[PDB]
């Protein structure tokens, strides 16, 4: 089955989900949340099943299904699978554009006791429950930008369609305990939010 | 309630078996069929069979055919997939979904169980590619990086073009290497690309012929 | 800690400047690194230049940042370049030049191997080069109808000549390779599209 | 003209050493200093040291002492830099860059080398991170994927978030494990992270504390 790579919109843009090359009858949709089991969402054509929203319908155009959302609510985004007998399709990357977003939270910690007794040293800047996913992470000694020994992963779903992303320094135990303060600044749509760790 | 209770995510070496356990209550278990569908390392859902649980008859599809086994115990109202020998491109989240007769209303798809299948060091299978023209070879499902492509022991190195690797589904690395030549030597003088992967130890040569 | 920005564009005449936040007064170096081969130096110390540069490149400081003017972007003057106090260098400016000869793709397919069909493996080479900018789009076809599953397409990157590569690889099963009548590669850059076509012979 | 022509590229196991030489050409070899620098995959030129040809002496960063020697044959006006241990950072491009008079004017870098070091199955290295309050588990440098952590065997799983692993510099992977638990038993009951790397065959227990 041939379906769209990826669909955009709005809450309200009602975007419809193409299903070509199916046969007639005996078509089904599928609504997959990563991290959970998919759903059933059209039973046969247009059919829905009991406890669904009615805002998910279905129609045929005799070669070619497809899915209409009356409203593109903001709980409403997954991947699609429309599925004629044993057979899926692509999959929709449905996405959407009009979401609320969502400040950062930030968590650092300082390298732990353990680890600096094997002359090792790194700190742990972890970030989650933000939208959309581009964060910039800049690390600062004393005011100091550092750029040195710095990976921050890409932003990855979370169960809660949130984004979250980890951002780790290294560092030898020396430079590590000559600063005063060690800074994760993270800036998530102009607005940044900074955690410090000292060596106490 | 109609509940699906699968297994534990679990991590395979390659060659490894892995059962996944789908316990289904809340419904009479023998009067749906239990299907497996996969869902690929961030690809679309793969369909994998069928399992009639009243029965015990099966259906595969094409490409997973002698190596999945499905079976039902149905003293506990369970379903089992087996996966035999397992490659790097089984790697997938694994779920079972109840249905009945012609149609595909699968209502309930249960939680999921994700099988991991790590890469393992492994050399390349080169293989050649026949053809002012163009030949080479392919440096296939190799892991990790890097390989060494060398032509002729190295005596020959005009117009060679190493491409970069492509990292496929599988987590295995992929390489093509080519040489242009003129058409008129193509029967003339052979023609030898030797690959080496130092990590898994492997140094072969392979011959490229029309 | 020497902070240079992370990349500039230009373009022929665009006279762009690179700054050098954090140095020390006096020694300042200029590095010029076209990957590949060695960096060359381009500032001795702040504003002096070694013989045979071009004049084209020339270097200031404004009282605590170092800065590196160019006249003019020439086509050719795209690399990292570092400024250096002492023994630590910059992070790396990417200069990127634009309004570079766009140059169309080729392509080169290949069908799978005697050898590699003896195993029950089937894997089809669609090899592009020479083309510029480094963006394209890679579509196979099997007898006129786009296949999608089993694609796996590498981003294109730098060559020795300036410009970009991309290899893309079809993994089929030795049955759909001969069962269809062709598959094609398909490369679609700046609105012009090269497509190669290859059959079970 | 003044040349300076330096080793083939090598690819290195870990714990391996590397030799790159560097002949000069040109230029008496004894009357300028000279250093070698890094540029480390996709980072910055990195000062390893520099040797003087005339007398021997060696200067190294504070980062390589202990693991860096250079040394230098006259005969040839050669100088050769050695890296012993090769860790998964050690892949880079190896520049031999001669030195006009002191201070640090740099003149030339002949041409680079490349000297990669694959990466080899590795054990995670586990720590705690100390701290309603949040405490989890550090793994660190482990390949390849996956890892997998369980608190309190299994027993603790509300409020527990594993953030996905971070592809670093040299090639391996480091993950996080944090879970949320309240202030008031910090002091009270111990949280015990359990990871296993299936890959290394490594399965260890950390206790988290404050």
């Amino acid at each position: 089955l041939t379906q769209p790579a990826s669909v955009s919109g709005s809450p309200g843009q009602s975007i419809t989900i193409s299903c070509i090359g199916t046969s007639s009858d005996n078509v089904s949709w599928y609504q997959h949340h990563p991290g959970k089991a998919p759903k059933l969402m059209i039973y046969e054509v247009d059919n829905r099943p009991s406890g669904v929203s009615a805002r998910f319908s279905g129609s045929k155009s005799g070669n070619t299904a497809s899915l209409t959302i009356s409203g593109l609510q903001a709980e409403d985004e997954a991947d699609y699978y429309c599925s004629s007998y044993e057979v899926f399709g692509t999959g929709t990357k449905v996405t959407v554009l009009g979401q609320p977003k969502a400040a950062p939270s930030v968590t650092l910690f300082p390298p732990s006791s353990e680890e600096l007794q094997a002359n090792k040293a790194t700190l742990v800047c972890l970030i989650s429950d933000f939208y959309p996913g581009a964060v910039t992470v800049a690390w600062k000694a004393d005011s100091s930008p550092v750029k040195a020994g710095v990976e921050t992963t890409t932003p990855s779903k979370q169960s809660n369609n949130k984004y979250a992303a980890s951002s780790y320094l290294s560092l030898t135990p020396e430079q590590w305990k000559s600063h005063r303060s060690y800074s994760c600044q993270v800036t998530h749509e102009g607005s940044t939010v900074e955690k410090t760790v000292a060596p106490t | 309630q109609v509940q699906l209770v699968q297994s534990g995510a679990e991590v395979k070496k390659p060659g490894a078996s892995v059962k996944v356990s789908c316990k289904a209550s809340g419904y009479t278990f023998d009067d749906y069929y239990m299907h497996w569908v996969r869902q690929a390392p961030g690809q679309g859902l793969e369909w994998m069979g069928w399992m009639n649980p009243k029965t015990g008859g099966v259906n595969y599809a094409q490409r997973f055919q002698g190596r999945v086994t499905m079976t039902r115990d149905r003293s506990i109202d369970t379903a089992y997939m087996e996966l035999n020998s397992l490659r790097s491109d089984d790697t997938a989240m694994y779920y079972c979904a109840r249905d009945y007769g012609g149609g595909y209303p699968l209502d309930f798809w249960g939680q999921g169980t994700l099988v991991t299948v790590f890469n393992q060091i492994k050399g390349p299978s080169v293989f050649p590619l026949a053809p002012t023209a163009a030949l080479g070879c392919l440096v296939k499902d190799y892991f990790p990086e890097p390989v060494t492509v060398s032509w002729n022991s190295g005596a020959l190195t005009s117009g060679v073009h190493t491409f970069p690797a492509v990292l496929q589904s599988s987590g295995l690395y992929s390489l093509s290497s080519v040489v242009t030549v003129p058409s008129s030597s193509l029967g003339t003088q052979t023609y030898i690309c030797n690959v080496n992967h130092k990590p898994s130890n492997t140094k072969v040569d392979k011959k490229v012929e029309p």
